[PDB]
């Protein structure tokens, strides 16, 4: 009767952007990301990686609504760098670090698997 | 067009007209019951 | 500023389940692979049921939940097809789908069990976990004399965020910090705990003693599948699947940033 | 009225161990070990085994609506 | 198919509607990855004092390791909790039913040992 669909917590309305950036008017060198069709999966990483910057002031992420289907992710970093710079940044070493990770699983069960 | 029902005790496929009694004819019993339609009826396995 | 470097030690390997160890690595990255092994790893089952005759005691919402829940070996072909989605087909095409067709008649005086073994399918890389070639074969119904079951299954690409039948995991144990060194938990009777399986040490010894400067690393895994991918399958499409995620990330994240 | 599929909890496959737990119990196994054969190791997979109440059986009591 | 506003109640008049549904990696988990089916909140058992909810649920967990039928029979002295609690100790957990769990969003243990275990729950 009122039961979305199972498929509306992973794919985008039409028209509906995947990631919005929002400029935190508070406190400089901030910004909001609004982040649709995610959840705690890749708010948490994106959020512990940006804690590894030294270079970032502030990272947090929230889910507003678990009914609803978006993450917010807010990113402060010092006046030389920037919040976009960071969360590309972040993104990138946590690639790197799935591909090593995936890259060494690989040789792990290749060793378990011959001796 | 035939509307051919199933007894409730004979199992008996057999078509009855409209206007007629509820009667099965192998053994007159008064219970019916319609088959499974042929329309093409989708269920999501979830 | 920079990404982890992490290792893996695989301790056990079956084709049951896999028992591994990630060491440095983040306790997020930890619980997003063990997240994604639940919702974010596809596998094929069946989304699509067509029942031309059912004279069983269930009715066909129940057959055709049941016939969802059995798991498909997804090994191969699970990374070949297309969601239905992204297919550009109609309804169905053996790209985005996997035919199964199940006709089943109790004629005999014993009661016929109706099992994943009658799931046939079009292509022989998909087929019931069970029916592969011991474990017996999934009971979908009972049938006594007259009773028959007729249907015609399509089997989709999906992941469990949308159905649990999509899956491929029967339990994902995840545990890190076996004694208690980081005290993230506060035990108010320590002695009364039995020790991790994972634990190092002596039985006198309840928790280990507190670590000021720790921080979560070297998470234990034991990763059970159901039947449609191997374990290591899961682990390995699991790493693919969330780096995926965050390479489409970045891609809208570049288009936003060059945008404006 | 059916052996589930999945366990609810985890979602291993308890369909087919129905028959083989039946089997192992009137083969003088106590349901523990006859779970512990079957390799229900967590709890929630014995609850599906050991609280299921096969009632299709009782169903099947009862002839069908055609012959 | 349940959803949020079905009424389900166990055997002790603790009845409740569903709040919410996670899936099974957004809800806790022990270091063996079992989610609950169901989580009830604590208020709801001090001021009832249903503490026939809390034996049936440490009795069952006890019987799913065991393999049995747990005896609740009202009045039976060879049935007391801290002989559940005993021979539940010997199936490798805490002996009062309480359990580490992990936050199914972050992954961290929670603080605070939950008590759980297998409960009758019923669908109204
Ligand atoms: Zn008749
Ligand atoms: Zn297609
Ligand atoms: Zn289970």
């Amino acid at each position: 009767m009122n039961a979305p669909p199972a498929f509306e917590s992973f794919l985008l309305f039409e028209g509906e952007k995947k990631i919005t950036i929002n400029k935190d008017t508070k406190v400089p060198n901030a910004c909001l990301f609004t982040i649709n069709k995610e959840d705690h999966t890749l708010g948490n990483i994106i959020k512990s990686q940006l804690l590894k910057d030294p270079q970032v002031l502030f990272a947090g992420y929230k889910v507003p609504h678990p009914l609803e289907h978006k993450i917010i992710i807010r990113v402060q970093t010092t006046p030389d760098y920037s919040p976009q710079e960071a969360f590309t940044n972040a993104i990138t070493d946590l690639i790197s670090e799935l591909s090593l990770l995936e890259e060494r699983f690989r040789v792990a069960i290749k060793d378990k698997q011959e001796g | 067009q035939p509307m051919i029902y199933i007894c409730g005790e004979c199992h008996t496929e057999n078509e009855i007209k409209s206007r007629d009694p509820i009667r099965c004819r192998e053994c007159g019993y008064r219970i019916m019951y319609k088959k499974r339609t042929k329309r093409l009826v989708v269920f999501d396995a979830r | 500023p920079y990404a982890n470097q992490p290792t893996v030690r695989i301790t056990e390997l079956t084709d049951e389940n896999v028992k591994f160890i990630i060491e440095n690595t983040d306790l997020a990255v930890a619980n997003s692979i063990r997240r994604v092994f639940i919702a974010e790893v596809p596998i094929i089952a069946i989304d699509w049921v067509q029942i031309d005759a059912n004279s069983s005691v269930l009715h066909d919402e129940f057959i055709a939940h049941r016939l969802g829940l059995i798991p498909l070996t997804s090994d191969d072909i699970v990374d070949k097809l297309q969601y239905s989605r992204d297919c550009t087909c109609e309804e169905f095409c053996p790209e985005c789908s996997v035919e199964f067709t199940l006709d089943v008649r109790c004629n005999e005086d014993q009661t016929r069990h109706v099992t994943s073994r009658d799931l046939i399918s079009n292509s022989p890389r998909v087929i019931p976990v069970t029916s592969r070639n011991e474990q017996d074969d999934i009971l979908i119904v009972k049938l006594r004399k007259g009773q028959e079951l007729r249907l015609r299954a399509y089997a989709k690409k999906g992941f469990g965020k949308e159905h649990a039948k999509w899956n491929p995991t029967a339990g994902v144990a995840f545990e890190y910090d076996p004694d208690n060194a980081l005290r993230h938990t506060v035990y108010p009777k320590p002695e009364e705990w039995p020790k991790s399986e994972y634990s190092e040490l002596d039985e006198d010894e309840s928790q280990a003693p507190y670590d000021p400067n720790g921080k979560p690393e070297r998470f234990y895994y034991n990763v059970e599948s159901c039947g449609s991918l191997r374990p290591e399958t899961i682990v390995l499409s699991a790493l693919s699947g969330l780096k995926k995620k965050l390479s489409d990330l970045q891609t809208q994240l570049s288009h936003e940033i060059q945008s404006d | 009225m059916i052996i589930p599929v999945r366990c609810f909890t985890c979602g291993k496959i308890v369909g087919n161990k129905w028959e083989a737990y039946l089997g192992l119990l009137q083969a003088e196994y106590t349901e523990g070990d006859a779970l512990d054969a079957l390799g229900l190791k967590r709890y929630c997979c014995r609850r599906m085994l050991l609280a299921h109440v096969d009632l299709i059986e009782k169903l099947l009591n009862y002839a069908p609506l055609e012959k | 198919i349940p959803q949020i506003g079905d009424k389900f109640a166990s055997r002790h008049g603790q009845k409740g509607t569903c709040g919410i549904q996670y899936r099974q990696e957004d809800m806790p988990f022990t270091c063996e990855g079992i989610t609950p089916d169901i989580i009830i909140n604590p208020h709801a058992i001090p001021s009832r004092m249903t503490i026939g909810h809390l034996i049936e649920c440490l009795q069952g967990k006890v019987s799913a390791n065991k393999g049995e039928i747990g005896d609740a029979t009202p009045f039976n002295d060879a049935v007391n909790v801290q002989k559940i609690s005993n021979l539940l100790s010997d199936y490798g957990y805490h002996l009062r039913g309480n359990e580490v769990l992990y936050n199914g969003f972050t992954g961290r243990k929670i603080t605070s040992q939950i008590f759980i275990g297998p409960t009758y729950y019923q669908r109204l």
